[PDB]
């Protein structure tokens, strides 16, 4: 009875999301470069604030998504959740990659979620294999645009139906970013764990 | 207490490697190579205007500068606002509810 | 266009303990 | 002793013609076979100096020039001449090639060539042999100027996961050589417009835009780190894959009995000016590239724009060129002309797309001379008449999604839109 009661209290009470996002900065094409970015744009950093306060993963009592307290995966990461609904972000530039295991680390991390927000700044569009996973069935790709426009790709695997409210190839303006990004990416979770 | 999130870091704009070069589909040494007839096969942009699209043509021209002026203007107009803004955005910085 | 436990009752006790608890 | 062979023998060629195809024209037509053969085999397997070569030139053109000069015979099909042109051509090819990769070619035997080439541009195996020609040029080049093998490339491989010519004396496949070589054989047909016959402008265009996408593998497959743990700097030799733009523009114009080659011209403008530009083009392509996309987008049959709206993703309003204003409302009415319509065949995933990528530009985009709320009304319009009218489930699912972008749009910029109701209406019936 005491194992069963503490196995039930393990499992959770909401609805819990995990999500991946990159950054891609002009001219970097490699895992390498690409895994070793430590900071980003500003205007990726204010649409990255935009998904969610701060959290202490210290003494946070919330879901974790496969972080750790020791602080070895990262010491802040962004966090938003609702009466029903938990979402948490493994942001790849606030782990640090200041060492070979470390970037495994943060290999083995990323590599397990099923949705990406990859970001790229890159002048060349973005090609699929470069960061090696065998999740990743979705992978919203951002590519900022003059006026503070933005557009937004969306690639998925055949089997995953129709899932979100932004279509392949729609343009949004900055302030719809956020929220829309964080709509769609739900929903794609929500239709990958239905699969 | 009170659930205070913790400050958002500092970004650094100038990030990654910046590449000017100049691109040329052949080498230079070709380029001293005398034309031939044959390198006319393809006409130039200059002979491929007819006397029945003159007008367009200029028509087009006109609109595109005027575009290009005004597309100018936005843009000092978007970079304004962007640099008038702050980094903590509050129409978009996500916080907990009261 | 050209074209177990019933999940229904499951759904409704949840809403309704939901409203009755988180509700303000 | 082979320069007199080769005179004497030319005759063969110039034999008058048979009315009897049993047995005369068949004897004819073995012995030309028999002599164009020797002449391909000892084209490779032998030495000559200059003068041999110039010799052989002139005796093949002499030949080619000859045997083909008879148009005036409508109902009678003989197999004679087209029997000996399908060799014929390919010999004269590969003989052109040998000769300028071998020895030096005085620039009045390439004048000849090519005047006798382009008066000569009515039959299609002459086609066919210029495209295979093409392609294995195109291959030598590939290989040779970029340091990329076409059988297998990096992107291949993670899909499976001076010259003598030139003034100088070095014979062989050299970057200067090939290069040169590659430019001059490209332009052997002449102006391709001014051929007669549409299936053969047709079959042309479509080469074109065969070769168009090889130019295009090749570039995209250049610079690419194989151990995937540096990034290399892009190399400052890159394809020219916006060169054929100034033949595709002349298409363009032309009258309504080369509704093929438009469409052809089209599709190739479409992809070539939808991908990412390494060098910004300069202003006059882009004058013309404008006019050239509005007479097309404003023209009347529906294959024109259903070819112009299925190959146009928003990719190109992506790319930002600049002064691409008026794009945006002669899209608009393109999707309208194409959505109205309820041919089965229609692009419209492709066209609701289209319409639902602009939904954001009108509000950011004040003023724009192509007025603001008068646009806004008809864009709303059409997603609303298009929400509620598209058969297709999957446009239907776009549209919808649409109409919600535009929704979040008009309460975040707070335009206190009166539309706003009726899409929320929409929304709620769905």
């Amino acid at each position: 009875l005491l194992r069963e009661l503490k196995n039930l209290d393990s499992r959770q009470c909401r609805e819990t999301h995990k999500i991946a996002v990159f950054y891609i900065a002009e001219g970097q094409e490699d895992k390498c470069s690409i895994l070793s970015n430590e900071r980003g744009s500003q205007a990726y950093e204010d649409f990255v604030a935009g998904l969610g306060w701060e959290v202490d993963l210290s003494t946070h009592c919330g879901f974790m998504g496969g972080l750790q307290r020791n602080g070895s995966t990262g010491q802040t990461a962004p966090y938003y959740a609702t009466s029903t609904v938990e979402v948490i972000f493994h942001v790849s530039t606030r782990m640090p990659s200041d060492s070979d295991d470390s970037l495994t680390k943060k290999l083995r991390h990323l590599g397990n979620d099923e949705v990406h927000i990859v970001w790229s700044e890159h002048s060349r569009d973005y090609r699929r294999g470069i960061i090696p996973t065998a999740f990743g069935d979705v992978s919203i790709i951002i590519y900022p645009m003059k006026n503070h426009m933005f557009f937004i790709a969306i690639t998925k695997k055949p089997e995953v139906p129709f899932f979100g409210p932004l279509f392949d190839g729609a343009i949004v303006s900055g302030k719809l970013l956020p929220s829309l990004v964080c709509a769609t990416c739900i929903n794609a979770s929500r239709a990958v764990k239905c699969l | 207490k009170l659930f205070v999130p913790e400050p958002r870091p500092v970004p650094k704009n100038d990030v990654g490697f910046k590449y000017s070069v100049k691109h040329r589909p052949f080498p230079e040494e070709v380029d001293k190579i005398p034309f031939v007839k044959a390198d006319l096969s393809i006409p130039d942009l200059h002979e491929i205007v007819t006397e029945e699209l003159e007008e367009r043509h200029e028509k087009l021209r006109s609109g595109m500068a005027q575009q290009i002026a005004y597309e100018i203007h936005l843009e000092q107009q978007s970079e304004e606002e962007l640099q008038k803004r702050s980094f903590p955005d509050p129409v978009t910085d996500c916080k907990p509810p009261p | 266009v050209k074209s177990s436990l019933e999940l229904i009752p499951l759904t409704a006790r949840m809403v309704m303990a939901h409203l009755v608890n988180h509700l303000g | 002793l082979l320069q007199v062979f080769l005179t004497n023998s030319a005759n063969i060629f110039l034999l008058e013609p048979c009315a009897e195809v049993p047995v005369l024209l068949k004897e004819q037509v073995d012995a030309c076979k028999a002599v164009l053969i020797i002449f391909r085999r000892m084209i490779m397997e032998l030495t000559m100096n200059k003068k041999t070569w110039e010799q052989m030139l002139q005796i093949l053109l002499r030949i080619t020039e000859a045997v083909m000069q008879k148009p005036k015979d409508k109902q009678i099909k003989d197999l004679f001449a087209q029997s000996l042109a399908g060799l014929l051509f390919r010999t004269l090819m590969v003989a052109w090639i040998r000769a300028n990769l071998c020895v030096y070619i005085s620039r009045e035997l390439w004048d000849d060539f090519l005047g006798v080439l382009s008066s000569l541009t009515e039959w299609e195996e002459l086609i066919n042999e210029w495209a295979n020609i093409m392609d294995s040029l195109t291959a030598v080049l590939a290989r040779t100027v970029y340091g990329v093998e076409m059988t297998n490339l990096p992107l291949d491989k993670l899909s499976e996961q001076c010259s003598i010519i030139a003034g100088g004396s070095l014979t062989g496949w050299h970057p200067d050589s090939a290069a040169v070589l590659w430019r001059r054989v490209l332009g052997i047909l002449g102006d391709v417009n001014n051929i007669q016959s549409p299936k053969i402008h047709a079959r042309v265009f479509c080469y074109l835009y065969e070769l168009w996408y090889k130019l295009a593998k090749i570039r995209d497959n250049l610079a690419i780190s194989l151990d995937n743990q540096s990034s290399p700097s892009p190399p400052v030799l890159i394809p020219p894959l916006r060169m054929f733009a100034s033949w595709l523009f002349k298409a363009a114009t032309l009258p309504n009995e080369y509704k093929e080659g438009k469409l052809q011209a089209y599709r190739l403008i479409c992809a070539m000016m939808t991908r990412r530009q390494d060098v910004l083009p300069n202003s006059d392509f882009l004058v013309h590239f404008y006019l050239v996309m509005h007479l097309g987008l404003t023209s009347e049959d529906q294959d024109i724009l259903n070819t112009i709206i299925r190959h146009c993703p928003p990719r190109f309003f992506s790319l930002g060129f600049p002064g691409f204003s008026m794009l945006v409302g002669d899209f608009i009415t393109a999707a309208a002309r194409v959505l109205s319509t309820d041919i089965l065949t229609a692009p419209r995933s492709e066209a609701v797309t289209v319409l639902g990528s602009l939904v954001c530009f009108p509000n950011t985009y004040q003023e724009i001379p192509l007025g603001t709320e008068d646009v806004k009304h008809y864009l709303i319009n059409i997603l609303l008449k298009n929400a509620t009218e598209e058969p297709n489930e999957y446009a239907r699912c776009i549209a919808v999604c649409s109409l919600g972008v535009w929704i979040c749009e008009e309460l975040a910029q707070c335009t206190s839109h009166p539309q706003v109701k009726e899409a929320i209406n929409v929304i709620g019936v769905t």
